[PDB]
């Protein structure tokens, strides 16, 4: 439905109100589910629209774009922006919107970790630790969470992906951070800009 | 050294070779669980004349293989005059003690936590006191990897000297590699010496 | 020998049913599936004395063949399944395919008459249950490095002895890769595997042979 | 060693011949008070089949048994003996004369038929050398390949008692691999022909004797249920026991579900075997107690199986070891008390069994015998390979000292010489 509504909003044969109607339903399809990968590509494509900046929930798409864990405030903001059939809590606990918000919150906690306990992820997202393990394993079942679960030690590790050849990639990144040191030379303070562009580069 | 004394090419049998062969069997029974195989390049007179002359020693190894200490004791008392005649009585007593130690070392492969009375019954020592003595001696000499629990009267076998992450192994491997490097430069010298000289 | 004589009567679906029946006798659901499949087709050609029943066995064949992908999916069964009497079979294939044991068993228990009366269904149901529980376990296992047997027992809602039997069964599957402390009743899986280890030893061994070739020649006169 | 779990009524029905005499022999070896009546029935049997020497032998051993029947509670019809023996020797001269007559008639079918029948009557005498002459002169004297097959079948019926499996197996394989079996048909296109299943039984006896039991069960896999008939060797319950238990003893669990449960050719044979089927069910469901129980119960009756008797002790030891491996495999920590309950044993004797297995086999563990509990062990391959490589380095250094001093004295080629 997101690709449906979005690429109907990009076509130009339709009436303009109907373009932005398809666009706002693409924003509904942005916020109501959590991001799948091509889904998130279409959401960032929506983020490049000034007409989406004309929409009411561009701050919600902004926090989707900045990989932000959604707090209750902007939650209730776009909850004021829903249609009541889209407000369906059909015996799933919290709503499809809200369960997918918890999905996106766990998703943002995934994108930023490398390990977190069931307890620290539970109190991180205001959920029980056993429920943190449960829904975290259900998202690894959904695959959009990835890592490895130690139930006994109580930690959903992410795939930590950090070692010494990764640190050798960080040595090439240390060449590019000597370049970023040149950026700090030209950047951080203007007296430091003049005097460091003198001293570290010309001397 | 005894092995290198036996390997010597020989047309006639000498008493030095006989005595070195007897002491070879004794030291191999002490150091290893059984008699170490001599190389194929050993003299024919060893297997033809020296072997059946020192019959008591191969008989001793034959009784050692059954893992019975009382029967080895009976055989040591049987040929005691022959062992004292060769003036190696003492090494055969070390063979008896090494058999006891071999029997206690066989327990690590099957048991983990074993009673001292059970050990005294299996190894044939009579009393948990002698079992505790033997286990303590064996831990001190680095022969077994075990612990003693006096309260319950138990012996706990561990069997984990190393995980091979120490520098100690780094230094061990460095020294062993230096020995192999020495041998190769030595082997290079021997090979060069042989290349120089060639036949005509 | 039907191959020998080819008339084309009305009865054709019945005999094809018998082949499946034979496979009922045998338990070779692979062949029975084709049997009931064509038989059901022939029943559509004939009418429904047996048609629904043939479909019942056909769905049963699908589950025993363990290929739910096209339960009704020919052309016709999909509309045929709509028959509420038979619709339960769709529920079975669903709950089986979806693996909702509660729902699946619910249909079994709720409909003894509809589902359970069949002795083959009643017969194979446990095997079916093993398959479902096995798959659910497979789904359960992948994320875990280590797990508690009692956790599994609570999870799957089956007895610990049953759990152990199933686990061992999974080992037969070569599915479980890890050891189980029977006394402790826990399972450790080799989640992080490594066939990294051998090569150092292998190279060592190759060198050892090298040493062999070198030593025998050199040491030898 | 007396087991009363035998069925001699079936062996009187399904069998006859020397085995009726021979299983009594194991009675006469180990299982007494089951002897005298079947000895007299066998004596009445050898009142047929032209045999007088072994008739008098059964009369003699029955007189021995009668001397034993001076404590417990024989027939020599010398008229029959002399009449039948003179008839048999005169018919030997009749058929030597008929051999002359039929070489005059020159029908290699009928001539080699006479060779076959004379070897049959030398089996009826017990003259295995003279039957070996007759079938040796029926050997390359046939007409079709089917008749060579029948010749080798008769030689294999002798080979039941020859068992001289150097060239007795050359006759067995001359029936097995040689005669292009039924000339590329397979005992004429879906066998009822009791030939290949006779080769199952023959390879079973052979690698019973020659002790490669895996190939024996590999033969015994695919027997046909169609015929199942011979009064000395083939009854489908007994051959069912043979094939099922050799396959259970010799084949891995991959094949124990892949070729034992799936064995449809042998399926009705295990339908004749409810207890073997239940042992299969319990072992595959790892129900070690009642499985090894029924195993060792019928171990005595397969010790009553005379040829299986020395090998059933080996193979049920293997099956119990297979059950112990089946227990030991899936865990890291198994209680031996659970294992004592599972294998109907104690802890310590079970521990000695496991220690016997520790000597070579698949028990990688440490037992805390302070707690008397097994603890399975993954021997680390990193530790294993580093250990053996650095011990190889130590042996490399001992061989270094060996080659250095040895070549410092013998690259000189100078030694302890003759004086």
């Amino acid at each position: 439905a997101a690709q449906r509504y979005n690429e109907l909003s990009y076509k130009t044969i339709v009436h303009e109100s109907e373009r932005l109607e398809a666009l706002k339903h693409a924003l509904h399809c942005t916020i109501l589910a959590s991001a799948g990968q091509q889904r998130s590509r279409m959401l960032a494509t929506l983020f490049k629209d000034e007409r989406c900046q004309q929409l009411a929930a561009y701050g919600i798409l902004e926090k989707m774009y900045l990989d932000r864990i959604i707090r209750g405030n902007q939650l209730q903001e776009f909850a004021a922006m829903l249609m009541p059939h889209q407000k369906a809590t059909t015996a799933d606990g919290s709503s499809i919107l809200d369960r997918a918000v918890i999905e996106h919150n766990l998703l943002s906690a995934s994108k930023l970790y490398n390990n977190i306990t069931f307890e620290e992820l539970g109190a991180l997202l205001e959920i029980p630790a056993a429920k943190a393990e449960k829904i975290a394993s259900q998202m690894i079942t959904e695959g959009r969470m990835n890592g490895f679960i130690d139930q006994i030690d109580g930690i959903v590790h992410f795939e930590t992906r950090e070692a010494l050849p990764t640190w050798d990639k960080q040595i090439q990144s240390l060449c590019f951070q000597v370049n970023n040191l040149l950026e700090k030379i030209s950047q951080t303070a203007p007296e430091w800009t003049a005097q460091a562009m003198e001293a570290q580069m010309a001397q | 050294f005894y092995e290198q004394a036996i390997t010597t090419p020989a047309m006639a049998v000498s008493h030095i070779m006989l005595e070195s062969y007897k002491k070879y069997i004794l030291v191999s029974l002490i150091l290893l669980g059984k008699v170490q195989q001599l190389p194929k390049y050993t003299s024919q007179i060893v297997g033809r004349f020296i072997k059946p002359l020192s019959n008591a020693y191969h008989e001793l190894a034959q009784v050692y293989s059954t893992n019975n200490p009382s029967e080895l004791r009976n055989l040591v008392n049987k040929h005691s005059e022959t062992f004292t005649r060769d003036n190696n009585m003492g090494l055969v007593k070390q063979c008896l003690s090494s058999l006891y130690k071999k029997n206690i070392q066989r327990l690590t492969k099957t048991f983990l936590t074993l009673s001292l009375q059970d050990m005294a019954s299996r190894v044939q020592l009579s009393g948990p006191q002698e079992a505790e003595k033997y286990v303590l001696h064996m831990i001190e000499d680095g022969e077994i990897f075990a612990s003693i629990n006096q309260k319950d009267g138990m012996v706990s076998f561990h069997d984990n000297p190393e995980k091979y992450n120490n520098p100690a192994m780094l230094h061990n491997i460095d020294q062993e590699m230096l020995k192999c490097i020495e041998l190769d430069e030595r082997l290079k010298a021997m090979d060069q010496e042989i290349t120089v000289n060639p036949q005509f | 020998h039907i191959k020998s004589a080819i008339p084309h009567p009305l009865i054709m679906g019945v005999i094809r049913e018998c082949g499946g029946k034979m496979h009922l006798r045998e338990g070779e659901f692979e062949k029975a599936h084709t049997d009931f499949f064509e038989a059901f087709k022939n029943y559509d050609e004939s009418g429904s004395p047996r048609r629904t029943t043939c479909l019942k066995y056909l769905v049963l064949a699908n589950m025993l063949m363990k290929s739910g992908i096209n339960p009704f999916d020919s052309q016709e069964a999909k509309p045929y399944k709509n028959d509420p009497e038979i619709l339960a079979m769709t529920n079975l294939v669903s709950a089986y395919q979806n693996n909702d044991i509660t729902e699946f068993e619910k249909i079994l228990k709720t409909n003894h008459s509809n589902i359970m009366d069949d002795p083959f269904i009643r017969e194979h149901i446990e095997e079916l249950l093993r398959n479902i529980r096995t798959q659910v376990l497979i789904k359960l296992i992948k994320p875990y490095t280590r797990i508690h047997i009692p956790f599994i027992s609570k999870e799957l809602n089956i007895d610990v002895a049953d759990v152990e039997s199933l686990l061992v069964q999974c080992i037969l599957d070569n599915t479980i890769h890890g050891r189980i402390d029977q006394v402790n009743q826990l399972l450790e899986l080799d989640h992080q595997k490594r066939g990294g280890a051998r090569y150092t030893a292998l190279d060592k061994w190759t060198n050892q042979l090298n040493s062999l070739n070198q030593a025998v020649v050199s040491k030898l006169a | 060693v007396e087991n009363p779990s035998l069925d001699l009524e079936q062996y009187a029905a399904s069998y006859s011949g020397l085995m009726r005499i021979e299983r009594l022999q194991f009675i006469a070896d180990h299982c007494p008070t089951l002897r005298v009546e079947a000895l007299k029935m066998a004596l009445s049997f050898v009142q047929r089949t032209f045999n007088v020497d072994m008739y008098e032998e059964i009369h003699r051993k029955l007189s021995e048994a009668t001397r034993e029947l001076q404590n417990a509670p024989p027939a020599l019809d010398t008229a029959w003996v002399e009449a039948t023996r003179k008839k048999a020797l005169l018919k030997l001269e009749k058929l030597d004369t008929d051999l002359k007559n039929y070489k005059g008639n020159s029908i290699k079918e009928s001539i080699r038929r006479g060779h076959d029948d004379l070897g049959d009557h030398y089996l009826d005498c017990g003259d295995l050398s003279n039957a070996l002459k007759c079938y040796s002169r029926a050997r390359d004297y046939c007409t079709s390949a089917k008749h060579v097959i029948n010749m080798c079948l008769n030689v294999i019926k002798v080979s039941v008692y020859l068992q001289n499996w150097s060239h007795v197996l050359s006759y067995v394989s001359k029936a097995e691999s040689t005669p292009e079996i039924a000339e590329q048909r397979g005992e004429r296109d879906s066998q009822t022909q009791a030939i290949l299943t006779k080769l199952k039984c023959a390879a079973g006896l052979a690698e019973l004797a020659a002790r490669k039991y895996k190939q024996a069960a590999k033969c015994l896999l695919l027997a046909s249920f169609d015929h199942c008939d011979f009064p000395e060797l083939l009854s489908p319950s007994n051959v069912a026991i043979y094939g099922g238990l050799c396959a259970l003893a010799t084949f891995d669990r991959q094949e124990l579900q892949r070729n034992v449960i799936s064995s449809s050719s042998f399926k009705l044979f295990l339908e004749l075997e409810p207890q073997v089927r239940d042992i299969i069910f319990k072992f595959y469901e790892s129900k070690y107690a009642s499985c090894l129980k029924m195993l060792d119960e019928m171990k005595d009756n397969l010790l009553l199986d005379m040829y299986l008797a020395p090998h059933v002790r080996t193979l049920y030891t293997q099956i119990r070891n297979r059950a112990l491996i089946q227990y030991f495999s899936p865990y890291v920590s198994a209680d031996m008390h659970r294992m004592a309950a599972a294998f109907n044993t104690t802890v310590a004797a079970l521990e000695d069994e496991l220690t016997q297995l520790i000597l070579e086999g698949l028990i990688s563990a440490r037992v805390d015998s302070h707690s008397k509990i097994l603890y399975a062990r993954d021997v680390d391959q990193r530790s294993t390979t580093f250990e053996k490589s650095l011990l190889m380095g130590k042996e490399f250094q001992r061989r270094a000292k060996a080659m250095m001093l040895r070549a410092a004295v013998l690259r000189n080629q100078i030694h302890v010489k003759s004086p």
